């Protein structure tokens, strides 16, 4: 569902 | 007896925890300061405290052996569904049976069943939460059982959305067996005596708080004023 904070720390 | 993979699998994590749990909490300062009176008093510093504590559940599950090769969005759907229950886990670490509290350090950190009622969660949560911290705490986990259970709790294939559940659960039968068998070679009876079963239990415990914290979340975020006072991370982790 666009997780674009959790996105950026995962990456 | 423990191959050379998994003794290698242990290593990882024990390394990966000692790297995300900071057992002197210096960074608590940087919180929100706790407020003891209370209305909701404690929400602020709390909202912090576990923002934070997602930051590095995070940064564990990246280095859990296996997890890399899942997809973003496999990752994101593994960790959206594990934070709160991996952070209830290593909040164990900090959990004392000596007066029931989450002692961080310092009596500005020691958390207890009134400190943690004021931030818009109720006893039907808390009260289950601190029996499963007791229950928990009565297993008296070698850390290397510890991490294990945090890195299974986050790698579990029945999470919904979960596409690759295949390869999740590939990567969690890993960590499974590595958890059996270690109980079996290094964890000396009584104190192994079912072990792993009541470990597991605490999985399925973990579940039902994991549940009750998403139903109070739901109900508070129809509520701006709190919502307010939360973070952006939480805010996307727990829902928006
Ligand atoms: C201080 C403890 C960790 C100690 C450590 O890391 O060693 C953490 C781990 C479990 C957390 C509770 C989780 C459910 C609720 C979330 C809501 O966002 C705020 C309240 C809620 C009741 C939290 C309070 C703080 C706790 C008890």
């Amino acid at each position: 569902k666009n997780h674009p904070m959790l996105m950026n720390l995962l990456k | 007896k423990l191959s050379e993979e998994q003794q290698h699998i242990i290593a990882i994590l024990l390394d990966a925890h000692h790297k995300t749990y900071d057992p002197t909490y210096a960074d608590f300062r940087d919180f929100r300061p706790p407020v003891r009176m209370s209305p909701l008093s404690m929400l602020p510093h709390l909202a912090d405290l576990v923002s934070y504590s997602i930051q590095k559940v995070i940064g564990f599950a990246k280095m859990i052996p296996g997890f890399r090769d899942l997809t973003s969005d496999d990752q994101i759907v593994l960790l959206k569904s594990s934070a709160i229950e991996v952070i209830m886990l290593r909040s164990n670490q900090s959990f004392t049976m000596d007066d029931m509290s989450w002692d961080c350090g310092s009596q500005d950190y020691k958390y207890d069943v009134t400190d943690v009622s004021k931030a818009g969660h109720t006893l039907e949560l808390i009260e289950p939460l601190i029996k499963f911290q007791v229950g928990l705490k009565k297993l008296n986990l070698h850390e290397e059982e510890h991490v294990l259970l945090m890195a299974i709790c986050i790698v579990s294939p029945d999470r919904p959305g979960v596409q690759d559940a295949k390869l999740v659960e590939a990567i969690q039968d890993r960590l499974s067996n590595t958890l059996q068998t270690y109980i079996r070679c290094r964890h000396p009876p009584p104190g192994s005596h079912q072990l792993y079963a009541k470990m597991i239990q605490k999985l399925a415990d973990l579940r039902s708080l994991n549940e009750e914290h998403s139903k109070q979340y739901r109900s508070l975020s129809f509520q701006p004023e709190n919502s307010m006072k939360l973070t952006p991370l939480v805010l996307e982790v727990f829902g928006n």
